[PDB]
């Protein structure tokens, strides 16, 4: 559609162009980058795996499924 | 282009004036908008007058499209034969295995571990060993299939095996 | 034990039905019942002991190599565990390609498009019927010769090259007593090729 | 001997099945023994999904393969019966005259449209 | 192509191109016929061994 | 009014040569694959024989239209040609032909002409017989006035691809109103009522036989301009 005046005062985000919009792109993807790597690390200290081809689950290890002894 | 067009006219959004009472009997029954306010459900098939007329119509239009669906059921039944398809023959431990095994097992009919007197069946949700029925049924009727297919494989290697033998004997009943 | 051949013969007599008839149109259960006269006598007992053999130095170095290859075939028939994969596409003719396809669906296109232009305007005459005739017989005549053109060129070099190897493998003594009639095919199944690694 | 048998006919235990990744479709099936080389084989000779969907012959594992495809040959022609069915599709007269499948050919109704 | 079995199934199977070795050229004589003759014994009773294995190889797996 | 020539890098008519095979346009050059200029470089086409065969093979001259007025054979000794059919009435016929070959052929050539016929009989009674078989078998091929009767001589194709004359009285032959037979015969007219003009259709009422001509059929002014069909 034809654009058309928008109030100056209203907070609107109808059709809004930044001129540094690459500035704020980079400060926003960098940080944003480093606390990605932060939350990667943190999720990937508890995760489980499946165990790795060729590799069979000796059922005497600890490893395997313990049963409440009553 | 050509032609220096004003900005939008303020039109767009003609001001509806209610000229009726939005009386509380109907309330929220209109979604109310400042600019072009609608019925809360929208009705496009208006040429159906009624829910009941509408319904009547709907089932009068569709037989031809449930005979459609006959004719072609009709034309598929009359030119193909059963088919043998059913669980995996081969593997009688598992999905039908296990569901046997469950039914004679009957652990949720034990003591409790620590002698509290309290079973399975003193619950909401008790376990029950004697249901026979829902999925069982379908359970029996794979099973009954599968044990169907075998004996047909069975009888196929039997009467191989005969043919072989008369053929064999046949050869030497000659001399 | 029985003969194995007079029971497989009386078998098959029995199973052919059940195993080799299939369901056709009219005129192909009438080419198929004039195929079954013109097939060729499947003897269960061949009278392989009236055969005179001639020592292989009378065959020359490719006339060998030629038995060699005529053994490997034989071998590939009774034996389907002797050669590898290589050696036994090599030993045998190569796939019909996209080439050869479209040229039997181009030659049946020329021959529907002629029907079509003689039905539709009544143009049936001694004429048409003798060119659509040679037509036909010429395309056959060049359907048979790609496949000879693409067995030749091919195999022959590498049928050659593999017959060779093999050659100085196993010996042209033993590939003249494979090629020889005398041979056993119940041994020649059970027998063991040097350059299978299992 | 067996069509499932492997070329050395050796029973791979649940150990080295799971070790194996063999599919748990495959685990289900008679053909485990011979699989398990072509599988084998399959992860130490690595190939592209056009190369698999393409190869014919299937590259270097062939032994492996064609084992593999006797076997679930023999499998899927005893659990489909397709054996006794297209017997009995190519003479509707000759199965019922050789009694080869009583069950079989008690409702073997070839159809009006396929050839009556 | 590579799947004419959709063309195998509403058109049928048709007459594919010719396929054959041609190699039992290689020799020459009776020799040749005999061995024609055993090639086309050996696949008559494949075909036959293959029946007798598909019917009596059901009951290999129990 | 483009602005082409303007800029430089614009793109050229040159240029958009590729549309040709999409897009029609008046031709410009011949190309060097084109079939005219394969033909009339190659001196393999300037052989005498090729000649030869060109001119006398494939349509001949004779059969081509030489006149806006035609005349057609005489059915009869005394009747009078009013209405004959030019490209409909043979396509019509070589349509009804291909049963003639075809019925024939997939009988000795399917394996299942069972499977056939529970195939064709719906296509026949709910898409082809309204149409190609029951147009034709309303299609008026060819029509005379035969004065002495004072009957209608009309040929028509029959199911076979047959033809067939049959003589019917002036008398009984009234205007059919395309209303009048639009909605008893809606799928008919609806699919297969093109090539007929629903504004000139005849009925034969001693047996309800309906007549109908088509739209491009060829009209002789004066046998419509006769005393017996006023
Ligand atoms: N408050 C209301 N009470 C009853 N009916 C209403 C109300 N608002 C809208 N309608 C219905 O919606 C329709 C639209 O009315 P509207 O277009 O505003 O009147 P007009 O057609 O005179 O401009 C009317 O026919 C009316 O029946």
């Amino acid at each position: 559609f034809q654009k058309y005046p928008i109030p100056r005062y209203l907070h609107v985000g109808q059709w809004i162009v930044n001129k540094n919009w690459k500035w704020n792109t980079f400060h926003m993807f960098f940080p944003t980058a480093i606390l990605c790597f932060m939350v990667w690390r943190n999720s990937m200290i508890s995760t489980a795996k499946p165990p790795n081809y060729g590799e069979y689950v000796d059922p005497q290890s600890p490893v395997a499924p313990k049963a409440i002894k009553y | 282009h050509g032609w220096d067009r004003p900005d939008v006219p303020l039109s767009f959004n003609p001001l509806y004036v209610h000229k009726r009472e939005l009386s509380i009997f109907d309330t929220n029954m209109w979604m109310y908008d400042q600019v072009y306010p609608e019925y809360v459900i929208s009705y496009n098939e208006i040429h159906l007058v009624d829910q009941w007329k509408g319904l009547k119509e709907s089932f009068s239009q569709s037989a031809y499209w449930w005979a459609m669906m006959a004719m072609v059921f009709g034309f598929y039944f009359i030119n193909t034969t059963p088919r043998q398809l059913g669980i995996d023959t081969n593997d009688l431990k598992g999905f039908l295995g296990e569901y046997y095994g469950q039914y004679k097992k009957r652990s949720g009919i034990r003591s409790n571990f620590l002698g509290l007197d309290v079973t399975g069946e003193n619950s909401i949700i008790q376990p029950n060993y004697d249901r026979k029925n829902g999925i069982r049924d379908v359970i029996d009727s794979l099973n009954a299939d599968a044990g169907k297919r075998k004996l047909i494989n069975l009888e196929a290697k039997n009467f191989i095996e005969r043919v072989e033998k008369e053929c064999e004997q046949r050869i030497l009943k000659k001399g | 034990n029985v003969d194995q051949h007079e029971l497989k013969a009386e078998m098959i007599k029995e199973l052919s039905h059940y195993y080799d008839h299939h369901d056709l149109s009219l005129f192909g259960k009438v080419q198929h019942f004039v195929e079954h006269l013109l097939e060729e006598k499947h003897h269960a007992k061949i009278n392989t002991s009236n055969f005179d053999q001639k020592k292989l130095e009378n065959f020359s170095e490719s006339k060998q190599i030629s038995r060699t290859v005529f053994a490997l075939k034989k071998i590939k028939t009774f034996n389907h565990d002797f050669f590898t994969s290589e050696e036994e596409m090599i030993l045998e003719p190569l796939p019909l390609g996209i080439l050869t396809y479209g040229l039997k669906y181009a030659f049946a296109g020329v021959d529907a498009a002629l029907l079509t232009y003689f039905w539709r305007n009544w143009n049936f005459n001694v004429r048409t019927i003798g060119l659509l005739g040679g037509l036909v017989g010429i395309q056959m005549a060049t359907l048979h010769i790609p496949n000879l053109v693409n067995e030749v060129v091919i195999q022959t070099p590498r049928r050659r090259a593999l017959a060779k190897k093999y050659i100085s493998a196993y010996g042209p003594q033993f590939f003249h007593d494979i090629v020889n009639p005398k041979y056993d095919i119940e041994h020649l199944r059970h027998l063991q090729n040097k350059l299978n690694p299992y | 001997g067996a069509w499932n048998e492997n070329q050395q006919h050796y029973k791979y235990s649940k150990e080295e099945i799971e070790a194996y990744q063999v599919p748990m479709r495959i685990k289900a099936g008679p053909c485990v023994d011979t699989y398990i080389p072509l599988k084998k084989c399959f992860q130490e000779n690595p190939t592209s999904f056009a190369a698999k969907m393409l190869d014919g012959r299937k590259g270097k594992c062939a032994k492996e393969f064609k084992y593999y495809n006797t076997c679930l040959n023999h499998w899927q022609t005893y659990e489909n019966n397709s054996h006794v069915t297209n017997a009995y599709w190519a003479d509707t007269s000759k199965a019922n005259a050789d009694g080869i499948s009583n069950t079989y050919g008690g409702s073997f109704r070839k159809g009006l449209a396929w050839l009556n | 192509y590579l799947e004419p079995s959709y063309f195998h199934e509403t058109f049928g199977h048709m007459s594919q191109p010719p396929k054959y070795d041609l190699i039992d050229s290689n020799i020459n004589g009776v020799e040749k016929k005999l061995n024609k003759q055993i090639l086309h014994r050996e696949h008559n009773e494949h075909k036959l061994d293959g029946f007798v294995s598909m019917f009596k190889g059901s009951d290999v797996a129990k | 009014g483009d602005i082409r020539h303007k800029f430089s890098n614009e793109i050229t008519d040159d240029d958009y040569d590729y549309q040709r095979a999409m897009h029609v346009k008046p031709p410009k050059e011949e190309s060097l694959f084109q079939l005219t200029n394969i033909l009339s470089s190659v001196p393999v086409f300037k052989t005498r024989f090729f000649l030869d065969f060109i001119a006398r093979n494939l349509d001949t001259n004779s059969a081509v239209s030489t006149s806006d007025f035609v005349a057609p054979p005489r059915v009869h000794e005394n009747s009078f040609f009013v209405y004959h059919s030019r490209e409909l009435g043979n396509v019509i016929r070589k349509y009804r032909s291909l049963e003639s070959i075809v019925l024939p052929g997939a009988l000795l050539t399917f394996t299942y002409p069972l499977f056939a016929a529970f195939v064709a009989i719906p296509s026949y009674y709910f898409m082809f017989n309204a149409k190609i078989y029951e147009m034709s078998r309303r299609f008026v091929v060819r029509m005379d006035v035969l004065p002495h009767l004072e009957m209608i001589s009309v040929q028509r194709i029959g199911a076979f691809g047959i033809l067939y004359t049959k003589l019917h009285r002036i008398q009984d032959l009234e205007y059919v109103p395309f209303d009048q037979v639009k909605e008893q015969e809606n799928y008919l007219w609806a699919i297969g009522g093109h090539g007929v003009d629903n504004q000139l259709i005849f009925k034969d009422r001693s047996t309800g036989e309906f007549f109908y001509f088509e739209r491009q059929g060829v009209w002789d002014a004066k046998g419509l301009n006769h005393p017996l069909l006023n």
